[PDB]
């Protein structure tokens, strides 16, 4: 599109990788340090998407 | 017995199966519920079973399947002991085809 | 929107000894997203303490975190003569990060 | 080994404007390792300026620092890039960029990496 479209996505990390044919719906925040973290993005953890 | 859950964490996040079968056919759900504490289908007063709380999931956002298929063989009312019937199912999942 | 005061501002004790610092913030509550740090003069600062509950790469036991509330301590063992620096708490769970002033020790 | 390098200091003039880089020996962008960026002043506490994520391309400024700094990162080159524009004589100090020992998707919060600094002055 000329303004852009943007409505195509792609999951950037995943904490395993996916069996033949599997797919994921789930878009919780995907947590990197040790500490868990919760609600919305930040430090150590993103949107995986 | 009537039906089974399946999925991975049943906390409307992941994607789960619904299998009910309960009286008109089997219906089988590809969908994200919002699974409560204790579902059922059987409490209602006072001692005959009903199809009381039927709703056990409590929403449905976006999801893939609506199967229907001819229900299996049924018992009326309840009789304790003395069973006839001895059903076995096996599940299995492979490549996605369950 | 986070200020946090260091204290005390000047120490002088005898290397060797106990000393403890500790650290002030006025908004929300976090203990793991707090790092302390020391500046040399000539080089880059070196971080200490990560998360007030874990240590880094080759940091001595020297170095403890403590501090459960929104005050936030630290404490060292010794005072080995290199110790001398500055101090720094860092907080990381809020909108944009900010550091403290400096608790600088003297000989 | 793990390391960063950057640049020299360097000097310039009013009017103009500073891109400013510190690269890594070995060490990655990759997607979830972040880097920030510090300043440091003649005796002056240290001030956060932003971070930035390579992998979602997300990034963080300072409310003071809306308007004219930019913060990019290259991957492939593993690069940051520092757009100044406008540098005064406030803008003067030494410029630190630091990220975590962040490999394989893991890594704690702390940033051990640690640059030498860049000191630009601008007369
Ligand atoms: C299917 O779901 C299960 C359950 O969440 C996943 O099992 C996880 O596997 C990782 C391996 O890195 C473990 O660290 C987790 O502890 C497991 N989960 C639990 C709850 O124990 C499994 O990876 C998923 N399969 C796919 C292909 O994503
Ligand atoms: C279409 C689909 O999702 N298929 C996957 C299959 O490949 C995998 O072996 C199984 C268990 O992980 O889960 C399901």
């Amino acid at each position: 599109k000329v303004s852009g479209n943007y409505n195509y996505l792609y999951r950037l990390f995943r904490k395993s990788n996916l069996k033949p044919f599997e797919r994921d719906i789930s878009t919780e925040i995907y947590q990197a340090g040790n500490k868990p973290c919760n609600g919305v993005a930040g430090f150590n953890c993103y949107f995986p998407l | 017995i009537r039906g089974w859950i399946f999925g991975t964490t049943l906390d409307s996040k992941t994607q789960s199966l619904l299998i009910v079968n309960n009286a008109t056919n089997v219906v089988i759900k590809v969908c994200e519920f919002q699974f409560c504490n204790d579902p059922f289908l059987d409490h209602k007063n006072n001692k005959s079973w009903m199809e009381s709380e039927f709703r056990v999931y409590s929403s449905a956002n976006n999801c893939t399947f609506e199967y229907v298929s001819q229900p299996f063989l049924m018992d009326l009312e309840g009789k304790q002991g003395n069973f006839k019937n001895l059903r076995e199912f096996v599940f299995k999942n492979i490549d996605g085809y369950f | 929107e986070i200020v946090l005061t260091q204290s005390p501002g000047t120490l002088s004790l005898s290397p060797g000894d106990r000393a403890t610092l500790s650290c002030r913030a006025s908004q929300s509550v976090r203990i793991s997203y707090l790092a302390w740090y020391q500046q040399k003069p000539g080089q880059a600062p070196r971080l200490l303490i990560s998360g007030s509950s874990s240590r880094a790469t080759g940091i001595p036991d020297r170095f403890s975190a403590s501090g459960s509330g929104t005050d936030f301590t630290l404490t060292i063992s010794r005072l080995e003569p290199e110790d001398f620096a500055v101090y720094y708490c860092q907080q990381y769970a809020n909108s944009p990060w900010t550091f403290g002033q400096g608790t600088k020790v003297e000989v | 080994q793990m390391q960063l390098v950057q640049s020299g200091p360097e000097v310039k003039k009013p009017g103009t404007s500073v891109k400013v880089s510190c690269k890594a020996s070995g060490f990655t962008f990759t997607d979830v390792s972040s880097l920030q960026w510090v300043r440091q002043a003649r005796g002056q506490r240290l001030e956060w300026i932003g971070w930035t994520v390579v992998g979602t391309g997300n990034t963080n400024y300072a409310p003071r620092f809306q308007e004219r700094v930019t913060i990019t990162t290259d991957k492939s080159t593993s690069t940051a890039y520092m757009e100044l524009s406008s540098l005064r004589s406030e803008d003067t100090a030494v410029y630190y960029c630091a990220a975590p020992f962040c490999s394989e998707t893991s890594c704690s919060d702390g940033f051990d990496l640690w640059g030498q600094g860049t000191k630009v002055t601008v007369s």
